RNA sequence: GGAAUACUGCCAGCUGGGACUGAGGACUGCGACGUAAGUCAAGGAUGCUGGCAUAAUGGUUAUAUGCCGCCCGUCUUGAAA
RNA sequence: AAGCUCGUAUCAGUUUUAUGAGUGUAAGAAGUCCUUGUUUGAACGUGGACAUUUGAAUGAAGAGCUUUUAGUGGGCCAUUUUUGGUAAGCAGAACUGGCGAUGCGGGAUGAACCGAACGUAGAGUUAAGGUGCCGGAAUACACGCUCAUCAGACACCACAAAAGGUGUUAG
RNA sequence: GCCCUGAAAAUGGAUGGCGCUCAAGCGUGUUACCUAUACUCUACCGUCAGGGUUGAUGCCCUGACGAGUAGGCAGG
């Protein structure tokens, strides 16, 4: 990617790379005061109470879902650091309806084997480039309860866009530095 | 925030029987990128009928100041939103960068005319190269020949709570 | 019985990861790139240059 | 009439009392359900009793008449 | 606080225990719970779970009704298993010989499987027998027959 | 243009109850001038049935199955197709997916500054 | 023309100070370091040392100090009103 | 609350796609093909078969059906649409929230405001709101403006005529 | 834009008080800091669920949950 711009600008070009596949949703709001559609569409993506994190495949389906959850959310687009952390600290397996963390390969082969996933580090693997096993590997992935940011949100008032000054909405790559805050 | 200045060049997504569309430019303060994009979009369509969801971001870069470390005169050419239409504004800031004048001219707008980032419209940043197209009494004042002035009545900041001497204010 | 953090206790890193090792041994989080000297075009220069 | 803003003849040449007859849509009764008058046009039902209205009106005036 | 999806301390039920406090029923309680547990038996989980059942959940089960069952084909030589009482019935008077096992028998069902020929055992013997069910079938009473 | 009792219709004027119009229902009944219309309407947590009367029309066919009947049949013939020639087939729509990079040359095309 | 630095991001880089916690109770597992015997920070604290051995810690009780605390029940949306 | 069955069953206050209106409907066993049988076309079928690449996304451990029964039902407020208005208030419909049954942090104080819903504790981080003193927290940093013979620290409605002023600042 | 006038009664009182004037006022920006029964980790109680087990309505392992009037069910 980084020869790819460089040989594009040389060539009197711009290149423009492949949009983001995957984004990582936090809700921010707590659960008082919702809008029902807004509820239901939390409750789909498992945001079930603040500081609760998942990942989302970008498609036309999950943007507009992503569009309507905006008021009550920060998302953007994670990366390898962010999600390995992720997946290393606070990674937790659905078996048997019950939360199981991630503390050896053994779990993760016998629930993810049948895909192709042997490990953690395959895993995240299929997290990070969004494999024929994605939706079967989040689901697996349990959502992941984040603290507050250590440092604090940057902002005096959250419940405004991140353009605006707030914190909702896709701040896109300065999610990493909010959720590794909140990690 | 301190302000940066961004390129965005965008266009309207190329489609069958209209390949390779027209590419356009603006110069952009913004804080960030995403900022910079999201005002990128929101001028283009004011100006032209191309929407975010019809168009894509070719390229975003950011600009350096040429001359960081020069002192240059600016006019700010500003247009902000009222209820009877948009009316112009000329603004003089002498600074050593674009950004440097951009973000003085924001604090002025809100400290005077109550104005916010939303609303104001930075339509021209020129530096003027002759200190004669000068025309604001208040940067000409500081472009006299061999220009010397005072700082009477110095307040010192004290780190303890009681002093044992009465200060001095000279200077 | 209690959960240990792969990023601070390295024997945990090194049961859930073999490759860290690897890792930890050639240095990876600090490899050099091979340095070319590309140069962009005239037409790129302008127009960032441009008002 | 309330739901334009134009006064009309309540009866009679383009009267008011007809309007149901060429009513773009009309709400089927919950009480005609059980009934053989189920399938039967409510605008057509409409008419029939308004037809049924004025003969016996007629019969009364010719019962007047005779008494 | 969390928005919860579904409600929270939710009682499966499933009749985990019977209402009796005969000695014996909770005696074949344990022995088809161990059973059940331990021989992934189908025959033994629906043993179990019958068990469990109230009297007017228990209909009793008729020897006209066994011999109706016995009628079928590759069943005439099968042990009829039914949890609850054989009843007796004198509206047949050709019976089969068979072995049943059943909770209960009346004097009069006890009377003519003997005279038959076969047997009447309990559920605990049945158990010894065929530990998995072997061979056997299960008759259940007619429930909607009572009002 | 004949509306038979179950065909699915859009009701469409060409002045009350102005809620039903956009409106999709199932055809109940059908007379020589009326065609009855049954209407689910949300009323309080349950659909409930509400029978309408329109002019004929005042509706017409509803095309809202015409993607379904014609992808079932695409699909049986795919199906079959890759029966004779064995290959994998996709037979399962998708949403539209991010697109992917691509280079974008200013021959001709140099940005204009706006 | 040759550099540096800033900014942003990454390191399965190193290292210092502080706070709270020590659930569990033979072994079993997954690992690591060693040619090996073995060792280990790897499926939850051990080791060493001192003072005291009693009103000292602690409890109770009477009060003082900081902050919080409107009078219960009933009847009406609501009740200091 | 009791029984029967099913549990890749049943689905969903959501999006997508297709089709409508300016938010409705549809998205597979309550399928499909061949063979030409019922009164050359619509509509009803005799006989055979294609499966776990069985027909968009995301979530979901409980679902469907028969019975069985305690307490209760004309309330207030607010937002968003629509019709008609008044000196001004507003009055009538439809949807959705909040409250009664509910404590906690903040707004000095409080039915409807901001944050957040509650087992007993420890440590850490925060929300809303704040950091002169009462009072935990910068008499922080920075650019401007203002001097009021009872300024202002506010609800953004009214007083309000975008009126008056030889106050001041920037256009 | 800020400031003054732009109507006011009637016990003595209120930006909550003190007080504050390059503010401790107004607009804006950048940080640091304070602390909720909220969030993260841990222990403990109870409930529910899923497993294992030849004082067995016991024991063991694992996971998630905990507001409440009328009312219901359960154990004391
Ligand atoms: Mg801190
Ligand atoms: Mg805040
Ligand atoms: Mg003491
Ligand atoms: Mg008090
Ligand atoms: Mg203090
Ligand atoms: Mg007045
Ligand atoms: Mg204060
Ligand atoms: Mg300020
Ligand atoms: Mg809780």
């Amino acid at each position: 990617i980084i020869q790819a711009k460089r040989d594009a600008k040389a060539a009197g070009s711009y290149y423009v790379e492949a949009q983001h596949k995957l984004v990582f949703v936090v809700r921010i709001k707590g659960i008082n005061k919702i809008p029902p559609k807004p509820r239901k569409v939390l409750q789909l993506l498992r945001l079930t109470r603040i500081n609760s994190g998942t990942f989302v495949k970008v498609t036309k389906a999950t943007l507009e879902l992503l569009k309507l959850i905006e008021p009550y959310v920060a998302y953007g687009y994670p990366s390898y650091s962010t999600i390995r952390q992720l997946v290393y600290k606070r990674g937790f397996g659905k078996i048997n309806k019950q939360r199981v963390p991630l503390s050896d390969n053994a779990i993760i082969e016998a629930n993810l084997g049948k895909y192709g996933i042997l490990s953690i580090d395959d895993l995240i693997h299929e997290i990070i480039t969004v494999g024929p096993h994605f939706k079967q590997a989040n689901n697996f992935l349990w959502p992941f309860k984040l603290s507050n940011p250590s440092g604090g949100w940057g902002v005096p008032r959250k419940f405004k866009h991140f353009i605006q000054g707030g914190s909702f909405g896709n701040r896109e790559e300065f999610i990493n530095k909010l959720v590794k805050s909140m990690n | 925030a301190h302000f940066k200045e961004y390129q965005v060049i965008g266009r309207r997504l190329p489609t069958e029987s209209v390949p390779e569309p027209k590419l356009f430019r603006m110069r952009i303060f913004a804080s960030n990128e995403v900022i910079a994009k999201s005002r990128y979009w929101y001028f283009l369509q004011k100006l032209h009928k191309v929407k975010k969801a019809s168009g894509e971001i070719v390229s975003i870069n950011q600009i350096n100041e040429a001359h960081p470390t020069k002192v240059k005169n600016f006019g700010v050419w500003v247009r902000y939103d009222s209820r009877s239409g948009t009316h112009n504004m000329y603004k003089e800031i002498r600074d050593v960068s674009r950004v440097a004048a951009v973000e003085t001219l924001y604090q002025d707008m809100a400290a005077r005319h109550r104005a916010r980032f939303r609303s104001i419209h930075i339509l021209k940043v020129a530096e003027i190269e002759k200190t004669a197209d000068v025309k604001r009494q208040y940067v000409k004042q500081f472009l006299t020949k061999d220009l010397k002035f005072p700082l009477p009545h110095r307040v010192q900041k004290s780190t303890k709570t009681f002093s044992y001497k009465r200060p001095s204010t000279f200077y | 019985v209690l959960k240990k953090n792969p990023l601070k206790n390295k024997q945990v890193l090194l049961r859930l990861n073999p490759y860290a090792k690897v890792f930890a041994a050639e240095k990876l989080g600090s490899k050099k790139a091979e340095k070319t000297g590309t140069k962009p075009a005239a037409v790129f220069t302008e127009t960032l240059k441009h008002d | 009439d309330e739901a334009s803003g134009e006064w009309v003849p309540k009866w009679g040449y383009k009267g008011a009392n007809k309007k149901l007859d060429d009513q773009w849509l009309v709400e089927v009764d919950d009480k005609v359900k059980g009934t053989d008058n189920e399938l039967i046009d409510p605008r057509t039902l409409n008419r029939a009793e308004r037809k049924r209205l004025v003969k016996k009106n007629e019969k009364q005036q010719r019962r007047n008449m005779k008494n | 606080g969390i928005d919860h999806t579904s409600k929270q301390h939710k009682r499966s039920g499933h009749r985990t225990a019977p209402k009796s406090d005969n000695v014996y029923l909770k005696l074949l309680v344990k022995l088809y719970t161990f059973l059940a547990r331990r021989t992934d038996a189908p025959f033994n989980k629906v043993v179990l779970k019958a068990l469990f059942l109230s009297k007017i959940n228990r209909p009793p089960v008729s020897v006209s009704r066994i011999a109706r069952a016995l009628k079928q084909e590759g069943a005439a030589n099968k042990t009829v298993v039914v949890v609850g009482t054989v009843t007796d019935d004198a509206r047949i008077f050709e019976f089969p010989k068979t072995t049943v096992a059943a909770l209960r028998f009346t004097a009069g069902a006890r009377a003519k499987i003997v005279k038959a020929g076969g047997e009447c055992i309990t559920l605990d013997q049945l158990a010894v027998r065929a530990p998995k069910g072997q061979n056997t079938l299960i008759l259940r009473g007619p429930r909607n027959s009572r009002e | 243009k004949v509306y038979k009792v179950g065909d699915i219709v859009d009701i469409k004027a060409n002045m009350p109850h102005k809620f039903y119009q956009g409106k999709t229902g199932v055809v109940y009944n059908v007379t020589k001038s009326s065609v009855g219309v049954i209407i689910n309407k949300m009323v309080g947590n349950r659909y409930l049935e509400k029978r309408l009367n329109l002019r004929v029309e005042h509706i017409k066919h509803s095309k809202c199955r015409q993607e379904f009947l014609e992808r079932v049949k695409a699909n049986a013939a795919k199906r079959a197709e890759a029966k004779a020639q064995g290959v994998a087939v996709q037979l399962k729509r998708q949403p539209a997916q991010p697109r992917e990079s691509r280079i974008v040359s200013t021959e001709g095309n140099v940005p204009q500054t706006l």
